[PDB]
């Protein structure tokens, strides 16, 4: 999926916030990896994407 | 005259009282009341306490 930079932290085991609470929540015993990379050159346009 | 039996009863009562009183010690936790820990902190944090 795609989020904003400040929301990257929200994608973590047991995290809170709008993204973690209403969009994508990880289990407390999550066993995996999270890889996030800025996509400002692909997911942003002049005038707002 | 009844020192031996009174000492036994007192020792048992003291053991039980100490055991019950132990419940209120923080043991390094922020609080000795479990519900307070659950309410005040997030689940990931509350688990450690």
């Amino acid at each position: 999926f795609v989020i904003r930079g400040d929301e990257v932290r929200q994608i973590a085991p047991g995290q809170t916030g709008n993204i973690a609470d209403y969009n994508y929540k990880l289990p407390d015993d999550f066993t995996g990896c999270v890889i996030a990379w800025n996509s400002n050159n692909l997911d942003s346009k002049v005038g707002g994407n | 005259a009844l020192g031996k039996l009174q000492d036994v009863v007192n020792q048992n009562a003291q053991a039980l009282n100490t055991l019950v009183k132990q419940l209120s010690s923080n043991f390094g936790a922020i609080s000795s009341v479990l519900n307070d820990i659950l309410s005040r902190l997030d689940p990931p944090e509350a688990e450690v306490q």
